[PDB]
């Protein structure tokens, strides 16, 4: 059940903001899938089964936003104007990137579909894959990712700001303090790719490659950022 | 006097409460002792001296006491014989003679602290 | 979170017939975190603000421990400044209290003095070897520190085995938060003459006798 | 209320994963129905009333997924990364098969509509009913069914894996142990039809007939699989 035994989960009771959020989360992974058109013929039936992978990919993403949220509300169980205000924003962002992700995960599933040699379907459906559109892709999705993590960082900061009011013991502080740093290390990679793209050094695909290569190197770059703060 | 010998790690206090109810319905005192190394102090003391009226220990040492001849042959009536399980009576039998009454089945278990270790090895 | 916003909070609380902060001003132990917040200049700034709190009638002139404790424990003041020992008396009162970081001042936080409660044996005593046994085998143990802490809390005990129960306490965190911001007192023999100089300096300034610039002048010599 | 009196229901309190799931379930049986187009004229009104049966059929299916889920969460009330991870998957699958079912139950309702002699509407709407499309049908739906049951089997295995932590008494074990076997006997028929189709022995409709005939013989084939495990 619990991540930490030394932490006292305050929001064990389900609240309106938890109950509300859940509904707004369910509709993300539900309408992402079911926003699709009803297979009317076998031809459409086998077409809609090509889409399972894009949603599998996306929904996995969306449950991780829910799971990092479930844990925060379980932990502090806050229900104030600031938490509300941030929560609103966390979801607002999820929602605005719900179908854009559906598209990216469709787009990436066709790119990866040709590399493994499963399918050879055209990508002229997605439009002209130019530098600017591929840069906008990196800056667009990278922003949503920076944003979702930045909000979790700020929501955990709200908990640290009200540490004395929540009655956070010495062990509970280090979790909050670390969960800020953890969400901020997480929001540093999407900020970096977004920044590298926006500056545009090479003025060609070399820019988009690097920016994409930072999401593969998430764990090793998380350790590089973390080792610089411990070494001083 | 009805003196009983049962290990100190068991429930000698709780056994004595049965003994306190026995003296109420008859008048025989029921003292319960818990000596150290009673598995090896029983065959030496019971043979020469008096020892305990009844002995409680795991059934494995009971074959050693029957061969030496330190245990009376048990003769339990069928009405009681049926109240317990059949296989339990097989663990307290030596050369086709009942040498004890089986109480319970024990076995080592891994005791773990759920606060310090939620998913143990 | 800052000392400069307490006068505003007092105006809001005085409208509802309540005080903002009452604490033992008579002893310089309690005025020191504010005085030594910035630092001399830091003490001039630190003390001048305290004088203004009494000058604006936000704090009482002869605020002692008894009335400061009773006021917060009754529910007449929203705050008070005290150590671990005082919590047990608040627990007796039906008050939903919290222990937090001291308010900051001029950006830098309040630097309180960190007392290390200690136990020493007297030189002119025939029971030297009898008291040693008590401090080690009976008092400074898992069990011995419990009997004292449950009566009136000590703070962060020196015993290593109590680290678990100390960490579990949210008040020890607020106390230890203020200790890492503050510093430990030097044991030196001049503390008596120092503390006396600070005790008088605060009382003369609080009552309305000596100026803040004239206090540090007399307290330095 | 309860299936077993000797079982101690731990998740009696409604949790975020129960509350969340419910929302994702509601949207299955709600959007399956209401994904339809608004009857604008009487002609469309009587058309949409032909669809009541397909959804009646499907929704009955979907409440049985919910009811086998309701019971599991009621029983153990788990809320860990593995249960979450599996739950996610259970629903992911329900959702990806929500409209495909709508289609199958429309397709089957027109096949059955002609046998009883209620309607004689054309099936050229659904497309070319060839061997490959009819085989893909069996492998497609059979997979979703194997998958949904397989997840329940794995979720009940998570409970058995944490039997000592949940404090499962002798009676509670036999329920978990049996509920794994019960979900696995249930996931053995859809695995068998899926396997028979994929191998394709007859190379003609005789393959599709057998595979379809195993869902009629669910209870008798459940007893055949069960009798082999007891006889040894
Ligand atoms: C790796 C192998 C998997 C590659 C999957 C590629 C997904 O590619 C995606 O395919 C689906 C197929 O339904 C197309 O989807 C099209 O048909 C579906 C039918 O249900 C409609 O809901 C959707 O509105 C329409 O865009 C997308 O336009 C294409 O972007
Ligand atoms: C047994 C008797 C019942 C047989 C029912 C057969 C259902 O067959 C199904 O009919 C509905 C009628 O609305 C058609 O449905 C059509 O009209 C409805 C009108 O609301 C639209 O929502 C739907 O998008 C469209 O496909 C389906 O294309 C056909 O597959
Ligand atoms: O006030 C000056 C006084 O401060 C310190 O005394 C504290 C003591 O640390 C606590 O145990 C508590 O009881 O309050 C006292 C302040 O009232 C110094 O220890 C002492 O030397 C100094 O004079
Ligand atoms: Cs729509």
């Amino acid at each position: 059940v619990g991540l930490n035994p030394n932490f006292s989960f305050r929001g064990k009771q389900q609240t309106r903001i938890e109950t509300f959020s859940d509904a707004v989360f369910a509709l993300a992974i539900t309408l992402l899938v079911l926003s699709s058109t009803i297979p009317e013929t076998f031809e459409d039936l086998w077409a809609s089964m090509r889409d399972v992978i894009p949603f599998a990919i996306c929904v996995a993403l969306i449950i991780v936003i829910w799971y990092q949220h479930y844990i925060f509300f379980l932990k502090y169980g806050l229900q104030d104007k600031v938490t509300i205000l941030l929560n609103t924003i966390l979801l607002f962002v999820l929602l605005v990137y719900v179908y854009p992700l559906k598209f990216l995960a469709r787009f990436l599933s066709e790119i990866y579909g040709g590399i493994f040699g499963i399918i050879e379907t055209d990508l002229s459906r997605f439009g002209e894959y130019s530098h600017q559109n591929l840069k906008l892709l990196m800056v667009n999705y990278g922003l949503g990712a920076f944003a979702i993590f930045l909000v979790f960082s700020l929501m955990y900061w709200r908990a640290y700001k009200m540490k004395s009011l929540l009655d956070l013991n010495s062990y509970e502080i280090f979790d909050t303090k670390s969960s800020i740093i953890a969400n901020l290390l997480m929001c540093s990679v999407p900020l970096l790719s977004l920044i590298i793209t926006l500056i545009d050094p090479w003025g060609n695909f070399r820019t988009t490659i690097l920016s994409g290569f930072l999401y593969f190197l998430y764990v090793p770059i998380m350790i590089v950022f973390g080792r610089i703060t411990s070494k001083k | 006097k009805l003196v009983i010998w049962i290990n100190g790690d068991k429930g000698y206090n709780g056994l004595a409460e049965v003994g306190k109810k026995f003296e109420k319905d008859t008048g025989i005192k029921v003292t319960v002792e818990h000596p150290d190394k009673l598995e090896e102090k029983f065959p030496q003391v019971a043979a020469t001296g008096d020892g305990p009226d009844i002995i409680f220990w795991a059934h494995d040492r009971f074959g050693g006491y029957a061969q030496s001849g330190l245990l009376a042959e048990i003769t339990p009536d069928k009405a009681f014989q049926d109240k317990l399980y059949p296989f339990t009576w097989d663990a307290v039998r030596y050369n086709g003679k009942l040498i004890a009454y089986p109480i319970a089945v024990e076995a080592l278990s891994l005791i773990y602290n759920k606060d310090l270790l939620p998913n143990p090895p | 979170k800052t000392w400069e916003e307490i006068p505003a909070l007092d105006k809001e609380l005085k409208a509802k017939g309540k005080s903002a902060l009452m604490f033992n001003l008579q002893e310089p132990y309690f005025t020191w975190p504010l005085i030594a917040a910035d630092g001399n200049a830091g003490a001039k700034a630190g003390l001048t603000f305290l004088v203004d709190l009494i000058k604006n009638k936000h704090m009482n002139a002869d605020t002692d421990y008894s009335i400061a404790e009773a006021a917060f424990n009754k529910g007449e003041t929203a705050m008070t400044i005290n150590g671990p020992w005082a919590w047990s008396n608040i627990d007796t009162s039906k008050v939903n209290y919290g222990v937090t970081v001291l308010p900051t001042f001029k950006g830098q936080p309040s630097k309180p003095f960190v007392g290390v409660l200690s136990a020493g044996i007297n030189a002119a005593s025939p029971n030297k070897e009898l008291a040693k046994e008590f401090l080690e085998n009976y008092l400074l143990t898992d069990e011995g520190l419990e009997a004292v802490n449950k009566d009136k809390p000590l703070g962060a005990v020196a015993l290593k085995s109590y680290e678990e129960e100390l960490a579990k306490d949210p008040r020890i965190a607020a106390t230890m938060e203020n200790a890492q911001k503050g510093e430990i007192m030097p044991n030196i023999p001049q503390m008596s003459a120092f503390w006396y100089a600070v005790r008088t300096a605060v009382i003369n300034a609080a009552s309305g006798r000596q100026t803040v610039d004239e206090a540090l002048k007399d307290a330095q010599t």
